[PDB]
């Protein structure tokens, strides 16, 4: 048993037909010794009395929120969650695997130290997540993450998408990163605990936003655009490179924020961006009608 | 240090047959294992690299397999030119180490030797010694018996033999037998003969000469 | 074309040192390391160490540390190995080789460590007999009483190679080596074609070209 | 220094460094090294000295047995050109034991990934300096 947070415990179980499980001793948080009873979840049924309650945890029916009481009043709570290890491997039932074992997808719009991570699930109810992060594991340096939240829903069967935003406490955008950022996601479905992790350098998850103020100036047009507002500054340092594409062999590449192309009729001109010096992700396309 | 063990030490094979040579490492070396062949008087020649990878210019007859500790070099259909010593090598960690080798000998049909005899030269005789030479050329198998007779008397202790390595094209051997005598002894006798017996000869073959004649 | 040309055979006194070279051509010298390998006559192969010419970095087999010193000269694309305080245990053929996986080794340098003095060979003809096949005649040269190994023998300055057998040397009780080289030729060619055996013994700087003819 | 030439060279180094990218003690330019725009403003020599030292560090690794030894680099490897370019650049700025063979393919990958990040930092430095200094 280990503590996930105050009064919340994770019991690691080797999962296979016919227990043995793990013996868990809960202690009521009170200086009192007498007249104590214990209940589980929302049921008033008395499971035991005494300052301690011993449970042989083998199944989800053994997990849940144990509460101790005295004199008709609630004293304290202990929530037990189960972390299943099957055939030697921890379960990963909660999240959909996006690659081998890739559960979280992270992207950064600039070198600020801020990034977003997303994950997917088929589960619709009784789910909570907690995210923590640091740069490095040894002598870890602080990264602060906000609460994770549903962000989208789509059809397959339905699938739910969660996201979280994190910011490196003391970032240095221009520096050469030597230790990666580590992200860890605590997932809880009902009484089932699972853990997910990701590790990366910001430079590798960079994906600029699309170019802005895309415009055409016909005379064969003069295509123009601007760097996205979220991109790192100064632009003379954090340079971008671009790809311009015409559509209804037809693509041009440039470091400039303008290009001259042959706009056909019924066509659209699209522009995307990428860090000029390091091969990270291209941005989504920005389009304008020919 | 990693010890590379090869087996068998020797292999005698019929051309056209398939051949398997083993090599085992004392510690796992993944696929960092090379095979070579070294023919008489040459440096070792790489045949297979990294356990199973082919080498430009080497016959497709050769292939290798295995990974970790146990490896095999296979020769699909052995040819005469394959004769030589095959070595495996740890290409994985220091010190690099080589196996003790497997010598490959080719089987061919029996071939009796052609026998030639040579008297000593006058230039040698001037120096006080006479070497009489008997040549057994291009025979198979390697085993052969050569006896010398001077004036019909069998000699003992005054001759030495040398044999070539198996020929790469015809799979035969050649052997020289040299009788060494003093000039004085050479000069005292008349008939010099070498008598050869070999699996391929139904009766011994004798080549001889009479001194100065 | 790739070549790793090693220096000539060497007779060395016990306690002395010897330095041998491996001149590389046909590839970028600094792009590969150069290994050195020892092989005792009729025995297996042992890796000595390598040098990386770009930075002169070396790596030795612990068994040879202090026996071998590897160096290289980028200006001439030549790798060198010096062996110190020699004993009979150091008598062997030594090879240089590029990276194992590129398949190029030098031809070997034979080092003999002995207190015995060098001696060039005497060369005697093994004349074709007047009395021969079947149309095939045999003739040769006896290369006698030399030290140390090796000798090289070629026929007609290297123009005659077919049918040649040069026997391994045998060390005699005198401490000297001897061997014969023979060749079979058309008996019809005897009165027409001359046959000369070319014998070279580098340790004594001896060169002998001996014409072999029918006697009388 | 010669900002423009350095900018052009560092850009080519970025290209070379990704040219053989497969499907997948150490000098690093740290926050304190002053290679960020504000820092280059005040005094740029610190940054340039750190870049010089990084370049010499990589050229020495690329000329070492990690790269010259087995498994041999293929004749199409850009390591030769990378090495010459690293020297080329270090020159414009100011005119380590044996590795185990079974470990070299992974070491080469790691060094090249780290080199990609270093060169990108240097490319931004020289582009900014060229444009603003």
């Amino acid at each position: 048993i280990w503590e996930l947070k105050k009064d919340v415990y994770v019991v690691e179980l080797d999962w296979y037909p016919d227990a043995p499980g793990e013996m868990v001793v809960l202690t009521c948080d009170t200086p009192e010794e007498d007249g104590i009873t214990w209940t589980l979840d929302q049921s008033s049924e008395v499971l035991g009395s005494g300052k301690t309650l011993t449970i042989q945890v083998k199944e989800f029916g053994d997990a849940g929120q144990y509460t101790c009481h005295k004199g008709g009043e609630v004293l304290s709570h202990s929530l037990l969650l189960l972390h299943k290890k099957e055939d030697g491997i921890w379960s990963t039932d909660i999240l959909k695997d996006q690659k081998n074992k890739t559960f979280l997808r992270c992207e950064a719009k600039n070198y600020s130290g801020r990034f977003t991570c997303w994950w997917l699930t088929t589960i619709s109810t009784d789910l909570t997540f907690s995210v923590k992060s640091s740069r490095g594991s040894s002598d870890p340096q602080g990264v602060t993450c906000g609460a994770a939240t549903l962000s989208a829903e789509r059809v397959r069967n339905k699938e739910y998408e969660y996201s979280v935003e994190c910011q490196e406490d003391s970032a240095c955008p221009a520096a050469e990163e030597s230790l990666p950022i580590e992200v860890m996601v605590d997932a809880v479905h009902k009484l089932k605990y699972e853990q997910y992790t990701s590790s990366f350098f910001i430079r590798d998850i960079i994906k600029p936003d699309p170019p802005k103020n895309l415009q055409l100036k016909p005379l064969q047009v003069e295509v123009s655009w601007e760097y996205p507002d979220t991109w790192s500054t100064p632009h003379s340092y954090f340079s971008l490179t671009f790809c311009v594409q015409v559509q209804g062999k037809d693509r041009v590449f440039t470091d400039k924020t303008s290009a001259t192309v042959i706009c056909r009729k019924n066509a659209s001109i699209s522009v995307r961006a990428q860090d000029r010096y390091y091969s990270s992700s291209w941005s989504e396309w920005a389009s304008v009608p020919c | 240090d990693i010890v590379m063990t090869q087996s068998p030490a020797t292999l005698s094979v019929t051309p056209g047959d398939r051949v398997s040579l083993s090599c085992r490492a004392s510690q796992s070396i993944s696929d960092y294992l090379h095979w070579y062949r070294q023919k008489s008087h040459e440096s070792p020649r790489l045949l297979i690299k990294y356990a199973s990878q082919s080498i430009s210019g080497i016959p497709s007859r050769f292939s290798g397999s295995g990974s970790g500790s146990d490896f095999t070099l296979s020769i699909n259909s052995v040819e005469p030119e394959d004769v030589g010593v095959y070595y495996c090598q740890n290409g994985h960690s220091f010190p690099f180490t080589f196996g003790s080798g497997t010598k490959l000998e080719i089987k061919r049909t029996v071939a009796a030797p052609s026998v030639f005899i040579f008297p000593p030269s006058d230039e040698q005789l001037k120096s006080g010694t006479a070497s009489v030479v008997c040549l057994l050329n291009n025979f198979y198998p390697r085993e052969a018996k050569v006896q010398w007779k001077v004036d019909n008397a069998l000699q003992s202790g005054n001759s030495q033999e040398s044999v070539t390595e198996q020929d790469s094209k015809d799979s035969t051997y050649s052997l020289s037998s040299t009788l060494t005598l003093s000039k004085a002894d050479y000069e005292k006798h008349k008939v010099y003969a070498c008598e050869v017996t070999h699996q391929g000869l139904s009766s011994p073959v004798t080549k001889s000469f009479n001194r100065g004649e | 074309e790739v070549q790793l040309q090693q220096s000539g055979p060497e007779l060395v006194k016990p306690g002395a040192s010897v330095k041998m070279s491996c001149k590389a051509s046909g590839y970028t010298f600094t792009s590969n390391v150069m290994h050195w390998v020892k092989q005792k006559p009729g025995q297996g192969l042992e890796w000595i160490g390598y040098i990386n010419p770009y930075n002169d970095g070396t790596k030795y087999n612990e068994k040879f540390k202090g026996k071998a010193t590897l160096t290289s000269d980028k200006s001439s694309s030549t790798a060198y190995m010096e062996l110190s305080s020699l004993t009979s245990e150091d008598s062997a053929v030594y090879y240089c080789a590029r990276n194992w996986d590129v398949a190029y080794w030098g031809q070997g340098t034979l080092v003999t460590v002995s207190a015995a003095s060098t001696k060039g060979p005497s060369v005697f003809p093994l004349a074709p007999s007047s009395k021969t096949s079947g149309g095939t005649a045999a003739l040769g040269c006896l290369v006698k009483d030399y030290f140390p190994e090796p000798v090289t023998v070629s026929w007609n300055s290297g123009a005659l190679t077919s049918g040649v057998h040069t026997f391994p040397a045998v060390l005699q009780s005198s401490g000297l080596y001897s061997l014969s080289s023979v060749v079979t030729v058309p008996s019809s060619s005897l009165g027409t074609q001359t046959y000369i055996c070319n014998v070279n013994h580098k340790p004594s700087n001896t060169k002998v070209d001996k014409k072999v003819e029918p006697k009388s | 220094p010669a900002w423009t030439q350095c900018q052009q060279l560092s850009q080519k180094l970025c290209t070379l460094a990704w040219s053989a990218h497969p499907l997948v003690d150490v000098p690093h330019i740290q926050c304190g090294d002053g290679c960020d725009p504000q820092g280059l403003r005040d005094n740029s020599q610190f940054c340039l000295q750190r870049i010089h030292q990084g370049l010499i560090f990589y050229e020495k690794l690329l000329g070492s047995d990690i790269f010259t030894g087995e498994p041999s680099l293929l004749p199409d490897s850009p390591v030769g050109q990378l090495h010459a370019s690293l020297l080329g650049l270090s020159q414009l700025l100011q005119p380590l034991s044996p590795s185990q063979p079974w470990q070299r393919l992974l070491l080469r990958f790691k060094i090249l990934r780290s080199l990609q990040a270093f060169v990108a930092v240097a490319a931004r430095v020289f582009a900014h300096g060229a444009a603003t200094l």
